[PDB]
């Protein structure tokens, strides 16, 4: 039983010791899939206009 | 001239084998010519979320309502055919079906548990139809004030947690629920390292296991995607729920405080001490002259119609407490009874009441593990709980070294000054408000 | 099914047992 | 081990199996009950069911109480029409002590005045307890208006004696029916020379077969109670064979074919023909099986059904019907086998549990005497054929028949309609 790790607002508690990380359901997964998937898209996207040869200046990103 | 030692000696081993997808075949053997073999499922209302709460209950309602192989005429003409007796039981923690028939007919059995396990149809039509009927069993449960009062146990203590659905679930879910929410429950709690084979009475073991290698073995315990549910411990909550309808005739009572888990050793000094609360009916003979005192007080005084001591106990954690049906105004007092009982074991338990626990302890394991079903019974939840199915002799054991000492210790631990859990339903205007009932748990004296 | 009408007892327990007498799916229902 | 049976002198029948199990039960069964009640002392029966724990010569309630609570044993009194069972369980190692508390129990009975009247409350309270459920008031109007005597008095002491219950009636009862040609003592996990010894002990006294119960003669009566309960229990039976004879096992099968006790938990009781042949008529909630109660003098056999109130003549004559057509001879030989394989089953899984094997040891010894194995007893329900069950369904047709019912009764059919 080693000293636990107090987590605080400039030290972030790990992901390995996440209590959330070993409690997982499919609920959990289907999220995850569905952020992997959001994230594919805009990498396509972004991607499919980043190697453009004809494309000349910077990709607008609405984000920023 | 066998003694209560050799008896325990003699009875009969439980041999567990495990096939390589992960079932667990157990069997216990008797010369009785009737057996019962019963599937144990690890799956119940405490790894249901929310959405899908009472996706076992709906499981089980149509579970004996036709598989692809047979369709749901063909299965219950085949059960009473041979003459055998098909049921099933869900509870928060554990679902079960198991099969009383003959020893000579033990492999059809086995055909049917593995056909209805693993090859359930969950048509639509008979859905809609198991919908409506599981509605009005809502509504007829509603009146049975026991299950009530204790599924408002179960939400109130372990409040925010899964422990806290009922097995049944809410009626919204029920007539949400679809064919896909049904095949994704059964596709993910039924698995086979998380099911028990058991039988007891005329079954050979070797037989058992070949007939489960015959019909179980193509169960899997993959999880799609590796979506792997994983159990979660539930905090207990200190809290009072009460449902006051004075139209009610008689108040129902249910008050407990967290337990241990199955494993946990503890389990045994507190069922001596419970055995020592006791319990008390109306109806009950002993009367005044019974050991109990708040047995004895209850006829003497006609506080309450029934008073029993329940050690419902799960995974991690469990519910150790009283339930009493009583009068509009003899609430309080018994009340007052029962947590005083609670404190002089804490406190100053003896042994002659020790030994009384202990006796009336053996006695119930004793008697209990009786007959095929309550055997196998025993022998699944075993084997889900425990790991293995504790035999007699080592129940025994560790009766006998319960002591006074131990039993003060335990019940100090669990009883003493510990926030308790309090459900109420009926005519429950004198039951004290939870400051007092937190107040009775330590005694001043002490 | 008798349906035995029995009743709780410890040290005394009262039993007084009928013969079949159905009450058999009526929660079914 | 085998079981072993020995018939006393005094008339006293004493068995025992050693079972060599953890827990010993050992039973006294009295050939005593309602039936042997008259007019008079009617519901002294039940009175003495509930005087189980008062002072004897031998023990004071309080000791009997605490001793038998300490060694953590239980005493048990089952009654029947024609039978009350006396029973101790507890571990072998102080099946002793509970022994001597049951033959002080059964043996010498003080009955002292203040005790009884303190538990006659709980006549009411028990005959409530018991009346929650409407089938126990049903079969016990279907008790009362199908025979005229012994059988028909209630196993519940009548409203009327509840206070009016008197020691000298307990003290009557017990001398001329508790008595050694009436008793069989029946032991699991006792060995046989110990149970003489203790019978021996105790039984030795009130000797001989005491006062004897008349015949029970069929009344053919109808009870209806009206208490407005939504659903409408009602039983309709007619008479039938004594226990213990040929005729007696063909009922069973019909009552098997017709359909029983649901074997698959919230299943459409497909072989039971009687549910089928109403469910094809009522849509609505209903229940139905087939009544069969068997006695030394006599037996009834007949349906129970529970349906709605508007549905009740439905569901009544529609399984009044599916007899009538069994009777007729539209019985298939599959159906016959299949009902045979149910109650051989069913009587297995009776004996099976120690409870069950105890109190099927004890009705044997008092009825018959002798006990016959269960191999014997499969080979007797074997023995009946189709033909017997098909005059069983014509005898309780063509026999006159009692009906009892209680609900609304609205549209409940009475007995010369059906």
């Amino acid at each position: 039983s080693f000293p636990k790790y107090k987590p605080s607002r400039l030290a972030t508690l790990p992901a390995t010791l996440d209590p959330a990380e070993y409690d997982i359901s499919p609920e959990t997964r289907k999220a995850q899939a569905e952020r992997l998937a959001i994230r594919s898209r805009l990498k396509r996207e972004y991607l499919l206009q980043y190697n453009d040869p004809n494309r000349l200046g910077v990709i607008e990103d609405p984000a920023l | 001239t066998a003694t209560y030692a050799q008896a325990l000696q003699s009875v009969p081993e439980t041999q567990v084998s495990q096939l390589d997808n992960g079932l667990r075949v157990a069997s216990e053997q008797s010369s009785q010519p009737t057996c019962t073999v019963g599937v144990w499922i690890d799956a119940g209302s405490r790894y249901e979320n929310e959405k899908n709460n009472g996706a076992g209950y709906f499981v089980e309602h149509l579970a004996f309502k036709g598989t692809k192989n047979r369709p749901g005429s063909a299965l219950e003409k085949e059960v009473e055919s041979m003459g055998a007796h098909l049921n099933a039981y869900s509870t928060r923690e554990h679902t079960a079906y198991y099969i009383k028939a003959l020893s000579k007919d033990l492999p059809k059995a086995v055909e049917l548990l593995a056909d209805i396990v693993q090859n359930c149809s969950l048509e639509d039509s008979q859905i809609e139809k198991e919908r409506d009927v599981i509605l009005q069993e809502l509504q007829e449960n509603d009146s049975s004030m026991r299950d009530v009062v204790f599924d408002y146990l179960h939400a109130t203590a372990f409040q925010g947690t899964p422990l806290a659905q009922s097995v049944e679930g809410p009626s919204e879910n029920v007539r949400k629920l679809s064919r896909a929410d049904l095949t994704e429950y059964v596709s993910q709690h039924y698995k086979a390292p998380r099911m028990v084979l058991a039988a007891a009475g005329g079954v050979e073991h070797r037989q058992l296991l070949d007939l489960a290698q015959k019909h179980f073995s193509s169960l899997s315990g993959t999880y799609v995607e590796d979506a792997v549910p994983a159990f979660t411990p539930c905090r207990f909550t200190g809290s009072e729920i009460r449902h006051r309808d004075d139209a009610l005739p008689l108040a129902h009572v249910a008050i407990a405080v967290e337990g241990p888990g199955w494993a946990n050793p503890d389990n045994v000094p507190l069922q001596v001490a419970n055995a020592i609360i006791g319990h008390y009916d109306s109806t009950y003979g002993g009367g005044t002259h019974m050991s109990s005192t708040l047995a004895s007080v209850a006829a003497t005084r006609k506080l309450c119609q029934s008073f029993q001591t329940f050690n419902i106990c799960y995974a991690e954690t469990g519910l150790l407490g009283a339930h009493f049906v009583c009068d509009n105004m003899s609430i309080d007092d018994m009340m007052f009874f029962l947590q005083g009982q609670w404190m002089r074991l804490c406190t100053s338990a003896t042994e002659s009441e020790v030994v009384r626990g202990k006796n009336i302890l053996r006695n119930a394991l004793v008697s209990h593990l009786d007959g095929t079903t309550p055997v196998c019974e025993d022998i699944g939840r075993s084997l889900l709980t425990y790991g293995r199915r504790i035999p007699l002799a080592e129940w025994e054991s560790r009766i006998a070294e319960v002591d006074a000492s131990v039993v003060r210790e335990v019940c100090s631990k669990y009883f003493y000054d510990q926030c308790p859990a309090v459900a109420g339903l009926g005519p429950i205007e004198q039951l004290p408000d939870y400051n007092r009932i937190r107040s009775g748990m330590f005694w001043l004296r002490f | 099914g008798p349906f035995c009408a029995g009743v709780v007892g410890h040290a005394a327990l009262p039993a007084t047992s009928e013969s079949p007498v159905l009450d058999a799916k009526r929660s079914f229902l | 081990q085998d079981l072993e049976f020995t018939r006393l002198p005094n008339g006293l029948v004493i068995a025992s199996l050693e079972n060599y199990a953890p827990a010993s039960r050992i039973g006294l069964f009295i050939k005593a009950g309602s039936r042997y009640e008259d007019s008079n002392n009617l519901g002294t029966s039940h009175l003495l069911r509930l005087a189980s724990s008062l002072t004897t010569k031998g023990a004071s309630s309080f000791k009997i109480t605490r001793g038998i609570e300490a060694v953590g044993g239980k005493l048990s009194v089952t009654s029947t029409r024609e039978s009350m069972a006396y029973t101790v369980e507890c571990l072998r190692d102080d099946i002793e002590i509970l022994m001597e508390f049951l033959l002080n129990v059964t043996a010498a009975p003080e009955f002292r005045r203040w005790e009884v009247a303190a538990l006659q409350s709980q006549l009411r309270i028990d005959k409530a307890v018991a009346f929650q459920n409407p089938q126990a008031q049903v079969l016990e109007n279907l008790h009362a208006a199908a025979y005229r005597n012994a059988l028909a008095n209630s196993l519940y002491c009548p409203d009327y004696r509840i206070g009016k219950v008197t020691p000298d009636q307990l003290h009557y009862y017990v001398q001329n029916h508790f008595t050694s040609a009436r008793m069989a003592l029946i032991g699991l996990g006792v060995s046989h020379p110990v149970l003489k010894q203790v019978a021996e002990r105790f039984l030795n006294m009130r000797g001989g077969l005491g006062l004897s119960g008349a015949k029970a003669k069929y009344r053919g009566g109808e009870i209806r109670d009206q208490n407005g309960d939504s659903l409408v229990h009602a039983a309709l039976v007619a008479e039938s064979a004594a226990t213990g004879s040929a005729e007696a096992n063909a009922f069973s099968v019909l009552q098997h074919v017709l359909g029983a006790g649901p074997h698959v938990k919230r299943g459409s009781n497909a072989t039971s023909s009687l549910y089928q042949a109403v469910a094809k008529g009522v849509h609505q909630p209903f229940d139905v099986s087939a009544f069969n109660a068997s006695y030394s003098d006599s037996g009834l056999f007949g349906i129970y059904t529970i349906s709605q109130a508007a549905s009740a003549g439905d569901v009544i004559k529609s399984a009044y019907d599916q007899v009538k057509t069994i009777a007729q001879g539209n019985l298939s030989n599959t159906d016959v086998q299949a009902a045979k394989n149910k109650l051989k089953a069913g009587y297995l899984m009776s004996v099976e549990s120690s409870e069950g094997f105890l109190d099927e040891v004890g009705s044997q010894a008092l009825v018959a005497g002798s006990y016959v194995q269960p191999s014997t007893v499969l080979q007797q329900i074997d023995s009946v054929a189709d033909a017997d069950v098909i005059n069983a369904a014509k005898k309780f047709v063509s026999g006159r028949k009692s009906m009892a019912a209680s609900g609304n009764l609205g549209h409940t059919p009475f007995v010369d309609e059906l």
